[PDB]
Formats: structure tokens, sequence, C-alpha cells
RNA sequence: AUCGAAUCGCCACCUACAAGACUGGAGCUUGCUCCCUCGAAGGCGCCAAGUAUAUUCAUGAUCACAAGACA
RNA sequence: GGCCAGAACCAGCCCUACUGCAUUAUCCUGUCGGGGAUCAAAAUCCGGCGGGCAACGAAGUGCAAGAAUGGGUCUUGG
RNA sequence: UUAGGGAUAUGUGGCGUCAAAACUUAUGGGCUCAUUCUCGAUACGUGAAAAGGGUGUUGGUGGAUAGACAGUCCGAAUCCACCGGCCCCGAAAAUGGAUGACGCU
């Protein structure tokens, strides 16, 4: 992770500018977790770089209690003459959500373990990804979509931090102080948007005047 | 698998009707190899020497409803180390 | 409340299929998946059954009875001046507006992008101007934030005899 | 969409015989997929009730009866199928729809759904569209309310085929894979 | 009329003279440039897309590498009866910014007429913008979708 | 410093949030009516720093990894 | 050049586009009566009588034989 | 049902991922919620389940009573028997484990 005084050395020697793989970042919350798990090991198959987060707000069908007896008989399942090596049983949502994913993929091939190494999750939405761009949603897997609204639902990090995950309400905090600043942000900056759509809406009467007929004819204006 | 037959997923490309435009269109798979060996135009444009290689092959047919195509490279077929990466499909040759 | 009640005499704008973006009349109610659809002045919207899952429902509901002959909801329909009203709102404009860049060419593609990069260039001009005339972006505002203790730090003799010499210098 | 079978009039009598010079002819109305299927209904039907086997039989005419113009109505499908364990089980059951063809066919597949019961163990009695004063479920009369209104809600809207993605923005409706 | 004839040709309607026509591939993949005519036995086209709007000079071109859009030229003003194959043939070589006198002289007097004939034209500075415009595949494009 | 590489969309306007039994806002009549920004676009970018009067492109000779890439 | 590519055309083959003939009546349509519901109505429904082509791409009903006089062939040879 | 190879179509079986095919198809209808062998998706394969039961829900067949039933009168449907579908109870074994896995409502 830390990278090396070769690549450095080599970067300073090369001089060229910071670089950042193309990356897709998920928003994870209230999405089904089956169905965003196959649309993105499907993803990861073709090669693309994906990074999900807020994955504490994932979404399966039927109630918390079903779904952690569902998970503690999971946990059941261990190497009687040697626990260690056997069956690892991860408690974090993120963790979990990996373990869909990988259970989806080729795991024991070197394509399936490239394709689960181009995969990141985190729980909430950590700094190094809050400003790297728009986050994306997967339509098809979208709890407003895909539950009947009458059926309850469980959420991930409620079942997590009752089957062993001690980082809820770390998580919790973090996300009340990220969304916080966000809001502080957004409240700001509102000058800086307002000032936007009014000089569009000025250069709408600035520019040449077939130009506005065009943009007329599209929509656009 | 039998590997004389590729299938190249394109983007905006999601329709058994797309996949049919794109049939006979040039396919490009390119990497790099490593040394510099012999290339188009080696002497006419030495610039162009680089371990780069490309493989090239056609669009033969839609494979599915969902836009897939399948592709035919030039004798050889497409090597396994190439799944999951770039392929160029150009818009020649033109029926339009 | 909101949303637009699926009646006899609803708009409704078609969703998929060979009729899609059409606007139809419902002038029937099958069941709670089916209704029966007819609209006059277009020639695809005979009266046909749709499926509730393919219609949007619009802000507009004729006056007719369920069930009603071609007569009655043609002059409800131009009595009412229901398409008139949709016409002039922004979503016909939008379904419009794709209509024509579906069949648009090369060259009302090369007008298209003409004319929205000039007024992307009209509206850096006007934002500039109204920028500079009050800091709205990071880097006016960075300008006057730093200009005031720059102005401050340079009014010592030091300083100004220090920039004086150098700038004699350049 | 279409009703998946088809309204059908088979005619058909027994061959002329010396034995029986003039037979008589037979109508039979018969809900199929296609008109083999409606010609080894209407076999099966003189079998079991004229003694009449294909093989010493005429078929006169297999014609499909057309639908009506469709119309929201009422219909009344006395329809009839057959369980091991219970054996022959009759009902009459109303139905909305557009045409009898259509009403037929939501009536096989709401027996298929709710009785488990297949186009071969059923029995099609009569279908009748009937006035609305003559509904009896409430099911169905519901859909008589002069001022009938409801929203659509909890709808499913997917997109146009070509405009479907599987990455958009999250508040926003530019496709980052499609 | 007869396969062996010069004038025989099997080329699409939409490479016609005068068409604007995009250029696929080679050095000036992206291009567009204005078709001028077909060399005769069904060879190649003739594209010159005048250099000083887009740099093109009169350069042969497959139409199999050329989008030939229905935006259109009327190039009739233009004499392309000089433009022949005997201009594009290269002398033979022996054992081992430059431009002849001849092909610079063709390319400018075609470069005239076909300024001349661009002017002259209602939407004149709009197509010739358009000349000067270069196509590129963006992210999130379906040429497959598009009409040219 | 070997090193020639594969990758080909940028942004201090998306890069805040929440809900889909749901309004941008009202009314009472509660599913219709009336207002507004009319409720199907994140902004740029695709060859003149902007829509017009321009301006070197060749011979890299008809496809070849774009012979180039700090947008 | 007995090498690598592109395009053109020829023969063969493989895909696609381009459609006519029969049928419709338990049907279509006016009017009178009944009946239904309404706030009054129309409709859904049932009879009689009078006309008929539901013909917009009429039908998702039976059969179709329409000389590619548009693609592919690195699936064949030139 | 089988010489060594291409192309085009199928058979059985499938088209959420593993895994090619609905990038999770329809502008098709109904039904089902199943808490520690964790509902179901098991043709052959019985290679797992019954008798009996359920006021869970969704259908059907007869009978009835209609200012009815309940409630303390007061305004609309109510009651009885029986038979289905799916689900549930019945349903207990030994290494951690199997609709093939993940999951799916
Ligand atoms: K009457
Ligand atoms: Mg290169
Ligand atoms: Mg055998
Ligand atoms: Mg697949
Ligand atoms: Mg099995
Ligand atoms: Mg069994
Ligand atoms: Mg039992
Ligand atoms: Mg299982
Ligand atoms: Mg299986
Ligand atoms: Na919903």
């Amino acid at each position: 992770a830390f990278p090396s005084r070769k690549d450095a050395f080599r970067a300073q020697r090369k001089g060229a500018k910071k670089h950042r793989p193309e990356i897709i970042v998920i928003d994870l919350k209230d999405h089904v977790l089956g169905r965003a798990a196959a649309v993105v090991a499907k993803q990861l198959l073709l090669g693309k770089k994906i990074t999900v987060v807020r994955c504490e707000q994932l979404n399966i069908a039927g109630t918390e209690i079903r779904n952690k007896i569902k998970y503690l008989q999971y946990l059941r399942k261990r190497k009687l003459t040697n626990p260690t090596k056997g069956p690892f049983h991860h408690r974090a949502p993120s963790d979990v959500f990996v373990r869909t994913v990988r259970s989806m993929l080729p795991r024991y091939t070197k394509r399936g373990m490239k394709a689960l190494n181009s995969l990141v999750a985190y729980e909430g939405i950590p700094p190094n990804v809050v400003r790297t761009g728009g986050r994306v949603v997967i339509p098809r897997a979208q709890r407003h979509v895909c539950y009947r609204s009458e059926r309850p639902y469980t959420v991930l990090g409620n079942m997590c931090k009752h089957v062993g995950w001690k980082y809820s309400d770390v998580v919790a905090n973090l996300e009340k102080a990220r969304v916080e600043k966000a809001s502080r942000h957004h409240e700001k900056q509102a000058k800086l948007r307002d000032a936007w759509k009014s000089a569009r809406k000025e250069a709408l009467a600035k520019m040449p005047k077939h130009n506005v007929e065009v943009l007329k004819k599209f929509g656009y204006a | 698998q039998t590997k004389q037959t590729a299938l190249v997923r394109v983007e905006n490309v999601n329709t058994r009707e797309d996949a049919t435009w794109y049939v006979g269109k040039r396919v490009c798979y390119v990497y790099h190899g490593k040394k510099v060996k012999r290339c188009v135009r080696w002497s006419k444009a030495p610039a162009r020497r680089s371990t780069t290689r490309a493989l090239w092959g056609r669009v033969t047919r839609p494979h599915g409803n969902a836009g897939m195509m399948r592709v035919k490279f030039n004798g050889a077929s497409v090597p396994a180390s190439a799944i999951g990466r770039r392929i160029r499909v150009y818009l020649y040759p033109s029926q339009i | 409340v909101k949303s637009h009640y699926i009646c006899a005499g609803r708009l409704v704008r078609i969703l998929r299929g060979p009729r899609q973006d059409r606007v139809g009349v419902i002038v029937d109610i099958v069941d709670a998946n089916r209704v029966l659809v007819e609209n006059p002045e277009d020639a695809k919207m005979w009266r046909h059954v749709q499926n509730l899952k393919n219609v949007e429902p619009l802000k507009y509901c004729v006056s007719v009875s369920r069930n009603c002959s071609a007569k009655a909801l043609k002059d409800a329909l131009a009595s009412s001046k229901a398409l008139e009203k949709y016409a002039k709102t922004r979503t016909a404009a939008r379904v419009e507006a794709k209509k024509a860049c579906a069949v648009s060419t090369d060259f009302e593609r090369y007008q298209l992008r003409v004319a929205r990069r000039s007024r992307a260039h009209w509206a850096r001009k006007v934002f500039d101007e109204k920028d500079a005339k009050t800091p709205v972006s990071w880097h006016k505002v960075a300008l006057k934030k730093m200009l005031k203790k720059a102005a401050k730090m340079d009014s010592t003799e030091g300083a100004k005899r220090r920039m004086q010499k150098a700038i004699a210098a350049r | 969409v279409k009703p998946h079978l088809r309204h059908y009039q088979v005619v058909g009598r027994e061959s002329p015989s010396e034995k029986n010079p003039e037979p008589t002819v037979y109508k039979f109305e018969v809900f199929a997929p296609n008109f083999v299927v409606a010609k080894s209904r209407f076999w099966r039907m003189m079998r079991v009730k004229n003694k009449v086997k294909a093989t010493h039989g005429d078929v006169l005419s297999c014609k499909v009866v057309k639908d009506a113009k469709l119309v929201a109505r009422n219909y009344l499908v006395d329809i009839a199928y057959y369980s091991q364990r219970c054996g022959y089980t009759r009902m009459v059951k109303e139905f909305r729809d557009v045409s009898k063809t259509g009403a037929v066919s939501q009536a096989y597949h709401d027996l298929a759904s709710r009785h488990r019961a297949r186009y071969h163990n059923i029995e099609v009695l009569n279908v009748k569209s009937i006035p609305d004063h003559e509904v009896k479920h409430l099911s169905i009369a519901q859909y008589h309310a002069p001022n009938l209104s409801f929203p659509l809600l909890q709808r499913r809207t997917k997109a146009t085929r070509k405009d479907r993605a599987i990455f958009v923005k999250k508040n926003t409706k530019r496709a980052v894979v499609a | 009329v007869s396969r062996k004839s010069p004038e025989y040709t099997t080329l699409r309607k939409s490479c016609a003279p005068g068409a604007i026509a995009i250029i696929l591939a080679g050095r000036f993949r992206g291009r567009r440039a204005v078709i001028l005519k077909q060399l005769p036995h069904n060879g190649p086209l003739v594209v010159s897309g005048p250099m000083k709007y887009n740099g093109v000079p009169i350069r042969r071109i497959d139409s199999r590498y050329v989008i030939a859009t229905s935006t259109t030229v009327d190039i009739s003003s233009v004499d392309t009866a000089p433009i022949t194959a005997e201009v594009f043939q290269r002398p033979k070589a022996e054992k081992p910014t430059l431009v002849s006198d001849a092909r610079a002289q063709l390319q400018k007097k075609i470069d005239a007429a076909l300024i001349a004939a661009i002017k002259k034209d209602a939407q004149g500075k709009e197509k010739a913008g358009y000349l000067r415009s270069v196509f590129t595949v963006k992210p999130g494009d379906a040429p497959h979708r598009w009409n040219w």
C-alpha cells in the first residue's frame, strides 16, 4: 500500500502527474445484497474497478431475526479438528458483501482473484472517497424497486452489530460527522451554483440568435 | 470453451440490433511485448517502433440479445490474457 | 395526495412499446391491470387495450363517461384544450426534443454542439464579469482574502525598497 | 397481451354409412391454442358423448369465431376441471375482460394458479357476457363504480430497452455503465 | 456498363461527389473532407476537404474508410477532370513539406474552386465551420443509433 | 535510468442528504382545481477563447497500436 | 516474392428486407322496445326490425410460390 | 449415438452471478412469508415423509338470514356445513455443510 522508495524515485524521474485509475464508486445504501453482489461480480469480471461504500446500509429481504439466524447457522460451520484454517466468518458488513461477491466469482483461479482484488468495500464513505466524484447506484438492485414495501427487510449493519461486528457506533458517528460536513459545504457554494445558473440565463440572451433557436429545437433553451 | 470465437462487450451496445450494426467491423486488441519487434512501416515510420503489438479481428455476428458480439481474429485465436481487457471496435469497413 | 388517478378521461403517455411517448385518453378501465385507451388527432392511437404498467398518467382529465363514443370523446378533448396545455408543458417539449435528436444528422449534431459551446462561452463571460464584481469563485475569494493581507504586508519600507530594487533589476 | 387461446367452432359428423345414411351434424365451440387442438377436443367430445371416433367421422369446418369490439365487460365463465382427489369440480367465475377469448384465457390461468389445473383437465362449459347488475362478487362489481379512480402506487417502471443502464449517478440520469 | 470498362462502378450512392465525408482511418482520421470524384475502374474515392479548412490535401481514400454524411456541397462548378490516376502514380524507385509543382498547383486550383462552391451556398459559413470540425467518439456515444 | 510499453473524459457547478403509499407550492371537494421555475437533462468538453472575415497543414503517397496524450 | 494486410469484382452457398390469395356474421352499424344505473344520463346486457367491408398496417385466421434483376464468406474456390 | 476439420441450425437442458444465453425479457395472469437440518426451487431419485390438524391466506360448492349478525338499540351485509391451492404444525442423531455454492421474496 505504502509505495516503495523505488516507485517514488521512478515517478520523480518520469515526472508524470498524479494518476488515478478509472474507478466506479457505488453507494450501496438501500441496495439488495444479492442483486448488487451479482451485478458487481459481473462488472468485476468485465475488468471494471469498483469501490463500494455504505455497505452497512445494504438490505436483505425478511425480518432481522431470520437473517441473524441465517448468519449464526453460517457461523456454526467450522473445521472441528482445527478451527484455525476453518471457515473464517467475517462480521463487518463490507466483509460480508466482499464474501458474497467472492462466492459469485471463480475465486480459485487467477482471473477470479484478479476480479476480487479490484473490489474495495467500505462501511460509510471514508474521506479518500468523499471527493473523488459522483457516486452511482444500481437501478435494478435498489430496494424501492425490488421489495414490495409491505414486507419486512433487514439493514445489514443492524444484523452485523448483533452477530459480532464491533464498529457499529464508530461507523454511525463517522457518518454523522461526514453528513454534517457535507451539508455545511453544500449550504456553502450555493452562491456559486446560483451564480452559474444566472450566468447561463444571461448567456441565453448574450449569444447569437440562431444558436438560441437551435437550442430551443433540441430542448435546451 | 471453443477459443476460435471470442465474445466482446462494447459500451452503449445493449441490443441485438446494435450488435448487428457492428457486424463486419474491424476489431483490434492492443497490448505490449517485452522487446521491440517488427511492425507495419518499420522502415517507413521508425516512430512506430515499440513493444506495443496488436491482434486484429472482425465482428462475425451478434451474440445473445444484449449487445454482445462474436469476434474471430485473423488466423490464431485471441490470448486468454486479454480476457477482461480493452478491445477496439473500429467504425470501418463503413456501410454508411 | 398528488399523483394523477386512473379514471375515465385521464390523459396518459405510453411508456414503452411501439406507441412509446404517445398520448391517449383513458376511456374505460377493464380491471386492476388494463385500461382502454383512445386518442383522436393521433393516427396510431385508436381504441386499444393498454397495461397500466405501460401508461404514465398526466395532469389532465377530460370530462367524459366510461366507454364513450368516438364523437363524444373527440368533442370533449377538443373543448377541454388538454392537448394544447400538454403541448405547452416542458415534458412534451423534452419528448419532441428527444425525437429530434433521434432523427438528427451529423450536421444537426454539429450545429447543436456549436450552440452549446457558444452558450457555454457567453455564460463564462457573464460569470467572469459578475465574479470580478463580487468574488463568488475560489480564485477571487482567495484573491481578496490574501490581497488585504498582502497590501498590509507590502506597506513596509523594507518591502517597498526590496520590491522596487528587484523590479528595477528585472 | 393478446389471449393465448382462440375461439373455435368445430362442425363435424360421423361418416355416412349404409346403417346411418344421414348422420347428425354437431356444432362444438372450444378454446384452443390452434385448430389441431380444437379438432382434438372436438373428437374427444364426440367420442365421450356420441360414441363417434375420429376414424369414422368428418370435420365439416374448423373456423375461428372472431372477437367483438374490445369493450370492458363482465364475463361469466362456467368451467370445470378434474383432479384425482376430488373428481370433477364445476365452478362459475366472473371476470373483467374485453373479449371472450381473453376471459377464457384468464380463467385458464386462474385455474392453473389457484387449483393447479392444466388445459387438458379443464372443460369450459359456457362463457357469457353478463350485465353489471348480475355480477355477484364484489371483486368484480367494484369496477362498475362510475367514479372509479385509483392512483398507480408501487410502480416498477423500467427504462426503454435501449436506455437501460447498469450503473447510473445517484440523483441523476447520467449512465456510467450502459 | 461492362465490368471491363473504366466507367463501371459499384459505389454506394451516399459517397457521391460533393458529399462531406468523415474520414475514419489514416493520418486524417476524424477530419471531415469533401468527396470530389471516384477514380475509374471502380477505384478509390478522391477527397479534398479543403486543406485550408481542415488540412486534408487531395488524397485517395477507399470508401470503406469514410462515412459519407447526408450533408452535400454542390461541386459541379469544381473541375474534377484533371484529377486522374496519373497524378497519383509514383515513379519507380532504384536501389538505396515536399510537394511536386503539379500536385501543388492541382491542389491550389481544386481548393479555390471548392471554397468558391462552399462559400456560394445557403448555410455556407455553417458548412465551412462543419468542415473545420473534428469527429471523435466520446464516452457515452452510440454511433450505431445515429443518422449521418 | 534502464523504460519502448497496454490503459484514451475533464470539472473548486456531479463529487450533500432523504423518500419512491411520492407534491415545486397551495386549496378543499381528498381527487380534483388553481399558481409557479409547469415537476423526464450535473455542468463542461468533441479543433477560431467562439459562431464569424479567418488561419500552416500534403509526399505520413488508400487500412495498419493515435507516428500522440499534462485537456 | 512461395510473406503480411486492405479493397474491388466473379461463381457457389448462408442469412436476412420487400406480400398476395382465401376467410370473417357468436361480427359491425342505425332505429324501436326492454333492462340498468344515475343527479339526470349514457353505457355493460337482452330482443325485433333495417342496412352492411370493423378493411386505419382490419384481423395476431388458414395457405403463401414475393427472380437482392442489402449483408457474410479469415465458413469455399477464383 | 461417434473418420479429421470449419460454418449454420437444433436435441436434452437452460438464459441473477459462478456460467454461454432475457447486460435480472414482456408494454403476461395468479399464488406463497416459511426463527438454529435455517420455506421452496429434488423427473428417474421413494436420492425422505404420513395419518391427523390450522379462525395464515387465496379459491370453489351447497344452504340459509337481511333494519339481519355483534354491540350496547341501528345502519349493511351476516351466518352454517363441506371441498380445493400455497403455506404452516405434525417433523428427534450423532465431524461443519450443502435446491451444487452464493444468494433470491
Ligand atoms: K335503449
Ligand atoms: Mg502508439
Ligand atoms: Mg448412451
Ligand atoms: Mg453470461
Ligand atoms: Mg439435484
Ligand atoms: Mg418424488
Ligand atoms: Mg393433509
Ligand atoms: Mg441452499
Ligand atoms: Mg442447480
Ligand atoms: Na416502491
